[PDB]
RNA sequence: GUGAAAUGCGCAGAUACCGGGAGGAACGCCGAUGGCGAAGGCAGCCACCUGGUCCACCCGUGACGCUGAGGCGCGAAAGCGUGGGGAGCAAACCGGAUUAGAUACCCGGGUAGUCCACGCCCUAAACGAUGCGCGCUAGGUCUCUGGGUCUCCUGGGGGCCGAAGCUA
């Protein structure tokens, strides 16, 4: 159990998954739109991301979590909404950084991205 | 590359009077160096095709001068390609 | 290169020969050969125990140095590079400044006339030997000892090599020519570079008789025998296998793994071969 | 808010001048455009060619996290 | 014969004895390939833009030199050979190009 | 993952996250209505080798020029040969869907191939659908790169708009 830690917000088009981690980076609890209850495309919505970030903080707070830095990855829908959700949870939000991985022209993308 | 002096040494070696630059004889000689040094560059770098184009242009230029100079003075030509070792 | 032949006999059409380009001395160091007793595949009971061998050209064994730590620091000139009938790779004649002469597998790169040396403090150039621990990671390397002071055992065939992949404590990690990832001891010597004659794979024997020159007597199919003879033997006409395909001794021969389950060297093999 | 102005004499080919250069990267490290640097065409190229060289030596980043 | 700027980054956690030793191997090496040192700016430690060899700091060297053209490349390889040299960059030297 | 799904992956512990490692491919920002090349085409960074090209000086040669049937060379992609390499992608092919059906479009898989070396093939909306050179016939503005006395003028490129004029 720890006081402070991290929040990782995976924001795709089809979903938002959120995992809360320890100081060093190892997971305490996580959630996604599926976990909070939606299947299919509804998981991709900002509401879904909301519930999921909320349930995420809640679940973390039960192990003592109070302070969290927030890493946001992925140009998704429930991206920004998931952020609101985190602040309003009764968790500190010590900082907010976007760390979306992006190629310096790496691998060839699937056809769908060309 | 070609050293600036090496250019000169040839420039001088082939010049018609101690003022001479850019005469038939000199151009020919000068070219003959740019050719031969490239000919070699290509012997190694076989896949360098563009630079072959250059060589191809260079050779052609030299052929032109030779045809002219041969029209104007047989013995002067006969001598020049002798001195550069050429008609093969 | 590799040498082709105009197709003046039907065999000559395809047959290729080695180019022998890198070879510079055509007689072996008299003081370094010893005669090899041909076996014809038969053991001391007299019994054939490896099939279809015999009748190859005569050979002299060239004594090769697979140790090298033998003479640390004593440097040496590369006198000649010669053919060796007993290996795919070529051998290099070393004149040590000492005056001792020895033969090593010629690495690809070795130019006759150059100098080489073995020891922890050897320069990392082609032909030198050092403990693996003192070999820079990523460098490709041949003739590798598998345990210390025990003699080069790994990558000795024409064109083979290994790659150091990182160290871990006492051991270092190689990609053996086969792709396997194995931990070898750091104190094991290896020679920098890869084995020469790397074109050896592209030789086309061309005719039965060449296979014969090489000591390889004709090989007969299980399919072509009788049932007393082989799992695959018999059937009226041609036949498929009619069972899982097997060696003469009955064991399955497609896919069946065969390494000892509980071998101690298992502890040191990281990643079995690929492909 | 033109960067070219904000600095006096500066060599463009000084790939070590970590102090000057770093002013030309976004807060995420991306090399800045002329609409922000104020370079002309030619200048711009020399700058870019050397920033990169820096990043190779270890003095300038290739990328940096966006912070809010 | 031309003017170049050999940069080199070494292991940060070397004692001044080790560090010096590498500097010797280097300095011999330049001499061995027939470098002729002109300027020489040893700039020591410096925090890096990114962890090279998983290590935030870096010990910097810099040598302007006049060496033969052909040999320059081989030098660089030979420079990099050590488990301790962590970058080598060898640049053809040019006249500063200034703004303002 | 999609329009929504399903196939697929996942309690045999997947996703999401942290650290180490392996490997191959392409080089984000800069980047442009940009630059280079005869064309095909060429993009991280370094060095070596090497071609074309522009300017300025107006020093040399003295019509040595232009073109070019044949010849010769280069010639994207796909494809072939020999041998490497194979992460991502992906013909073929498997499966899920959509649909009346769906040998497609969408989704999950997937082998050549895509990458290297060497050798072939010699094609194209290989397009400016515009052959090369030279002379002459308003300007206006944008731009890249030289030279000047640096307002601006003078060369060489890349655009736009327009005199005259051509044009169905
Ligand atoms: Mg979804
Ligand atoms: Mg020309
Ligand atoms: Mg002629
Ligand atoms: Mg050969
Ligand atoms: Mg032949
Ligand atoms: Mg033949
Ligand atoms: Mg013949
Ligand atoms: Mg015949
Ligand atoms: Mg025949
Ligand atoms: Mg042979
Ligand atoms: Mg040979
Ligand atoms: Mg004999
Ligand atoms: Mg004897
Ligand atoms: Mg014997
Ligand atoms: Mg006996
Ligand atoms: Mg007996
Ligand atoms: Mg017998
Ligand atoms: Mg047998
Ligand atoms: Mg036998
Ligand atoms: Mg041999
Ligand atoms: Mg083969
Ligand atoms: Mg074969
Ligand atoms: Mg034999
Ligand atoms: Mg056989
Ligand atoms: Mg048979
Ligand atoms: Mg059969
Ligand atoms: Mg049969
Ligand atoms: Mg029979
Ligand atoms: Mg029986
Ligand atoms: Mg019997
Ligand atoms: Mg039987
Ligand atoms: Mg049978
Ligand atoms: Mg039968
Ligand atoms: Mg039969
Ligand atoms: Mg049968
Ligand atoms: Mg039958
Ligand atoms: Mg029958
Ligand atoms: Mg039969
Ligand atoms: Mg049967
Ligand atoms: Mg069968
Ligand atoms: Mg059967
Ligand atoms: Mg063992
Ligand atoms: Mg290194
Ligand atoms: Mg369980
Ligand atoms: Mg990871
Ligand atoms: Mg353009
Ligand atoms: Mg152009
Ligand atoms: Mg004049
Ligand atoms: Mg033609
Ligand atoms: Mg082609
Ligand atoms: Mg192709
Ligand atoms: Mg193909
Ligand atoms: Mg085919
Ligand atoms: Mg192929
Ligand atoms: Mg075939
Ligand atoms: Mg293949
Ligand atoms: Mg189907
Ligand atoms: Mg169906
Ligand atoms: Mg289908
Ligand atoms: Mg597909
Ligand atoms: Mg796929
Ligand atoms: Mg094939
Ligand atoms: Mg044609
Ligand atoms: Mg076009
Ligand atoms: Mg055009
Ligand atoms: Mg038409
Ligand atoms: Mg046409
Ligand atoms: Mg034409
Ligand atoms: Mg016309
Ligand atoms: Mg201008
Ligand atoms: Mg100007
Ligand atoms: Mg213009
Ligand atoms: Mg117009
Ligand atoms: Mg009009
Ligand atoms: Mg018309």
């Amino acid at each position: 159990q720890v006081a402070s830690g991290r929040a990782y917000i995976h924001a795709s088009y089809n979903n938002t998954i959120v995992t809360i981690t320890d100081p060093d980076g190892n997971p305490i609890t996580w959630s996604s739109g599926g976990v909070i209850g939606y299947k299919g495309s509804r998981k991709g919505t900002p509401y879904a991301a909301q519930l999921a970030a909320l349930d995420a903080a809640k679940k973390a707070m039960a192990y003592g979590m109070q302070s969290v830095d927030v890493i946001v990855r992925g140009t998704g829908a429930g991206r920004e909404q998931a952020i609101r959700a985190l602040q309003a949870s009764g968790l500190q939000v010590k900082s907010i950084v976007d760390d979306t991985p992006v190629p310096h022209n790496g691998c060839r993308p699937k056809k769908k991205f060309r | 590359p070609i050293t600036k002096e090496e250019k000169q040494k040839v420039i001088q070696e082939f010049a018609r009077f101690p003022g001479d630059t850019g005469s038939t004889e000199v151009q020919v000689a000068l070219l003959t160096l740019r050719i031969n040094r490239l000919s070699e560059h290509l012997k190694v770098h076989k896949k360098d095709h563009h630079s072959h184009r250059g060589l191809l242009m260079m050779v052609g230029q030299r052929r032109r001068l030779l045809r002219y100079l041969q029209r104007e003075d047989p013995e002067r030509y006969r001598a020049l390609i002798e001195k550069l070792g050429i008609r093969g | 290169a590799v040498k082709k032949f105009k197709p003046y006999t039907p065999s000559r059409r395809f047959m290729t020969v080695a180019d022998f380009s890198e070879i510079t001395k055509t007689e072996p160091e008299k003081s370094l050969v010893k005669p090899l007793k041909k076996t014809g595949g038969r053991n001391n009971q007299g019994r054939i125990t490896v099939r279809f061998r015999g009748g190859g050209h005569k050979r002299l064994y060239r004594i090769i140095d697979f140790k090298r730590w033998d003479k640390v620091g004593i440097p040496a000139k590369v006198a000649a590079i010669e053919y060796d009938p007993n290996r795919s790779a070529r051998i290099a004649l070393l004149h040590y400044v000492d005056g001792e002469k020895r033969y090593i597998i010629a690495p690809d790169g070795l130019q006759v006339g150059q100098q080489v040396v073995a020891g922890p403090d050897a320069p990392i150039q082609v032909g030198n030997a050092l403990p693996l621990r003192f070999i820079p990671v990523g460098t490709v390397v041949h003739a590798v000892e598998l345990e210390p002071k025990k003699g080069a055992k790994l990558a000795r065939a024409a064109g083979t090599s290994a790659q150091i992949q990182g160290r871990e404590g006492d051991y270092v990690i190689l990609r053996l020519p086969s792709g396997e990832l194995r931990k070898v001891h750091g104190e094991c010597y290896a020679t920098v570079g890869a084995v020469g004659n790397a074109d050896h794979k592209n030789i086309v024997l061309g005719k039965a008789g060449r296979s014969r020159w090489l000591g390889r007597r004709p090989h007969v199919r299980g399919a072509a025998m009788n049932p007393v003879d082989h799992p695959h033997g018999g059937g009226e006409g041609r036949a498929p296998r009619g069972r899982p395909p097997a060696s003469p001794w009955g064991w399955q021969t497609k896919g069946l793994k065969t390494r000892k389950r509980r071998k101690p060297s298992s502890r040191f093999i990281i990643a079995r071969r690929k492909k | 808010a033109k960067v070219k102005a904000t600095l006096g004499e500066f060599d463009l080919r000084d790939y070590r001048n970590v102090e000057v250069l770093k002013r030309f990267l976004s807060e995420t490290g991306k090399i800045l455009p002329r609409r922000r640097t104020g370079l002309s065409a030619k200048e711009q190229r020399i700058l870019a060619k050397t920033i990169k060289r820096a990043r190779i030596l270890g003095l300038l980043p290739f990328t940096e996290k966006l912070v809010r | 014969m031309r003017r170049y700027e050999v940069n080199i980054v070494l292991n940060p956690n070397l004692d001044q004895s080790q560090l010096a030793l590498e500097k010797e191997i280097i300095q011999r090496a330049l001499e061995n390939y027939g470098a002729r040192v002109e300027k020489v700016e040893e700039l020591g430690l410096r925090r890096l833009a990114y962890p090279i060899a998983k290590d935030p700091q870096g010990y910097f060297l810099w040598y302007q030199v006049e060496m033969p053209e052909d040999r320059v490349n081989d030098l660089a390889r030979e420079l990099r050979i050590r488990d301790n040299v962590r970058r080598v960059m060898v640049v053809k030297s040019q006249e500063p190009f200034l703004a303002n």
